[PDB]
């Protein structure tokens, strides 16, 4: 797997609400969040 | 600047005055164009075999119209206020009714 | 004596080098060729072994970093509107009404 | 780096001015209120004066 950095206090990266349900990557949703999400699809790697 | 009633003008970045505008209660606004130019860009360490095809994902999702759909949809189609008429009300040069009330 | 020679002429400057300000024959872009499948212009150029660097405001995309790198945009472009100037209109009938 | 995928810029952002609705009673703008009751003073000053 990947190792991948980003920062939280901007409206890029936000901890999405009910976070305790959601596990990982899963609960962090914003606009930098689906950015990640189609790079790493059309690269074709998980991270 | 909300509490300075047209007395205080914050320069701040672009991407973070439309979002303070759309996405919080828009008591203010954006008005001109940017002075410098800037631009972000997702990094990788220097000599790793990670950037290349990462470069080509940026330019291809760049390319189909796919970062303008995010941006309109995460600072336009979620705002706090929205967009109350959309459509900009022209400045009518007559005389309203309400003055003469 | 323009944009893109200033900027050459700066480029060469903090890169110290000897540079020619050649122009190509072609007054062309980079476009792929359907069937012959060769580029052109700046691209063909660069691609072939014509030139060092291209001083140029050429667009970037997918179809022209695969053949050549590019560098970070010193400027960038928008597809804008351009309409005639908002003059004065003539005042038709029952102009007394405004 | 990689390729920019977001351009940006030091823009200003000022305080949205409001609709500014007008009062009911702002006809009597041009004239001060010392000014419209000095006139009614006059007007029944004068009405005495004339009887
Ligand atoms: O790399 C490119 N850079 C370009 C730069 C310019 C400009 F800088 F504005 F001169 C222009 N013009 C705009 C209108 O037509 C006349 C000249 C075309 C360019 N094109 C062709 P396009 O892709 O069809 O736009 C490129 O390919
Ligand atoms: C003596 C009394 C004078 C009263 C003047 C009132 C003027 C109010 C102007 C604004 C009205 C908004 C409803
Ligand atoms: C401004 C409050 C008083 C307005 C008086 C208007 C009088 C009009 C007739 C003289
Ligand atoms: C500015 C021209 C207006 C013309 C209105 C004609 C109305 C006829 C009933
Ligand atoms: C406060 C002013 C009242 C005026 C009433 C009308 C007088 C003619």
């Amino acid at each position: 797997t990947y190792i991948v950095t980003t920062i939280l206090e901007d409206p890029y990266v936000m901890l999405k609400k009910n976070a305790n349900q959601f596990e990982g990557n899963d609960r962090y949703e914003g606009y930098c969040v689906e950015l990640a999400a189609e790079i790493a699809k059309h690269v074709g790697y998980s991270y | 600047v909300r509490k300075s009633k047209g007395k205080y003008a914050y320069l701040l970045e672009s991407t973070m005055n439309e979002y303070i505008e759309q996405r919080k209660p828009c008591d203010t606004m954006k008005v001109g164009g940017n002075l410098d130019s800037k631009g972000y860009g997702i990094a990788t360490p220097k000599g790793s075999a990670l950037r290349g095809p990462v470069n080509l994902a940026v330019l291809k999702l760049s390319e189909q119209g796919v970062l303008d759909k995010l941006k309109s949809k995460w600072w336009y189609d979620k705002g706090e206020c929205g967009s109350k008429d959309s459509g900009s009300k022209d400045k009518t040069s007559a005389l309203s009714l309400s003055n003469v009330a | 004596e323009g944009y893109c020679v200033d900027l050459a002429a700066e480029i060469a400057k903090h890169c110290g080098f000897k540079y020619k300000l050649t122009i190509v024959g072609d007054g062309k872009y980079g476009a792929r060729d359907a069937d012959t499948k060769i580029w052109n212009g700046m691209v063909g150029e660069l691609v072939y072994g014509k030139a060092d660097i291209a001083i140029a405001p050429l667009t970037i995309t997918l179809v022209r970093e695969e053949v050549i790198d590019f560098s970070k945009p010193f400027m960038s472009l928008g597809i804008s509107i351009m309409i005639k100037k908002p003059q004065k209109s003539k005042p038709g009938v029952f102009s007394f009404l405004d | 780096f990689s390729k920019p995928f977001m351009s940006l810029g030091i823009s200003i952002m000022i305080k949205k001015p409001q609709k500014s609705k007008p009062g009911v009673f702002s006809f009597l703008d041009p004239l001060a209120y010392e000014i419209w009751m000095c006139i009614v003073f006059a007007y029944i000053g004068v009405s005495v004066v004339l009887f």
